[PDB]
């Protein structure tokens, strides 16, 4: 899980 | 193609 | 006043060898394409049917093709267990997509085609870069072939459906189920498809049936009858560029096309000789292609003054  | 009826999703 | 449709056959698009899989209008409305049992992707003229080009590299049958937003790649899922993405203009295989352990069979990109989403007889949902050709995540997102895969408006939502008779929804970005919607039963769900607002869920069953789900309420807000569908994963579609319908291929030949709002069948579309597998909606004008199976193997266009 990124954060675009 | 798969998608081109019954008897490949019940094999 | 809210007038009925008048789709009427303006062209029949023939090359396919085999069985046509699923036809797409390019988002930008300038062409459709094609994918069959061929191994082969067409790219024909949106207006007039005009064959434009043959694109060609699969080992085995293609049963989905689909667009990325700026209408210059196609991404096509094969029976050859992989996917490829094209650059329609060249005709070239970009990259070759590995990583599925049995047939392909559905495919999108989201909205900024940074990534492909792909279903799979092997039961498993994945999640792709476009830029590398790398599988980023692979959901265990079912217990049956997987028969459709979508992104929603702004590519945070996949939903997918799958013959294990479950329609779920997932966070893009963590690959998390956030809901699964069931009903009374569980019949093999055979589409799934965002609604153009973004709102709905289109859910098709092998019961001969069609629903509208409220997805975020999880409840069905209206089901579409009248067709034949028990075997096939038939594609369906929002109709939004005249009236508001719910168009949708059938097991005895025809097209139909429901008004969303009523439920009432409006027009039936007869022409094809084989089950129409797959249908599509235009962009912004009042026209229809549709593509049918082994004894007839064309696409037909249809146009409505509304
Ligand atoms: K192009
Ligand atoms: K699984
Ligand atoms: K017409
Ligand atoms: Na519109
Ligand atoms: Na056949």
């Amino acid at each position: 899980e990124a954060k675009p | 193609s798969a998608r081109a009826x019954v008897h490949l999703r019940k094999s | 006043t809210p007038v009925k449709p008048n789709y009427a056959l303006k062209f029949t698009l023939a090359g396919h060898t085999k069985a046509v899989s699923s036809v797409k209008f390019s988002p930008n409305g300038e062409w459709l394409a094609s994918s069959s049992a061929d191994k082969l992707i067409k790219i024909w003229g949106a207006y007039d049917g005009k064959f434009e080009k043959t694109i060609s590299g699969h080992k085995l049958g293609i049963s989905d093709v689909a667009w990325s937003s700026d209408s210059n790649l196609l991404v096509s899922a094969s029976d050859d267990k992989t996917l490829k993405i094209w650059d329609v203009s060249s005709g070239k295989c970009l990259k070759t997509l590995k990583g599925h352990s049995n047939y392909v069979f559905c495919c999108n990109f989201n909205p900024q085609s940074n990534l492909i989403v792909s279903g799979s007889f092997d039961e498993s949902v994945r999640i792709w870069d476009v830029k590398t050709g790398k599988c980023l995540k692979t959901l265990p997102a079912h217990s049956d072939p997987v028969s459709a895969v979508h992104f929603n408006r702004d590519g945070s939502l996949i939903v997918s459906s799958s013959y294990d008779g479950l329609c779920r929804i997932w966070d893009t970005a963590s690959g998390q189920c956030l809901k699964t919607l069931i009903d009374d039963d569980n019949p093999p769900v055979s589409f799934v498809k965002f609604s153009p607002n973004g709102k709905y869920i289109l859910a098709a069953t092998l019961d001969n049936t069609l629903k509208l789900w409220d997805y975020s309420k999880g409840k069905c807000l209206k089901t579409y009858t009248g067709h034949k569908n028990e075997k096939y994963c038939i594609f369906a579609n929002f109709s939004v560029t005249g009236g508001k319908w719910i168009v949708s291929g059938s097991e005895d030949n025809l097209v139909y096309i429901w008004n969303l709002q009523t439920k009432e069948i409006v027009q039936k579309l007869q022409g094809h000789t084989d089950v129409v597998i797959s249908t599509a909606c235009h962009p912004t004008e009042n026209i229809i292609a549709s593509a049918a199976l082994e004894n007839d193997k064309t696409i037909k266009l249809w146009k409505s003054d509304c």
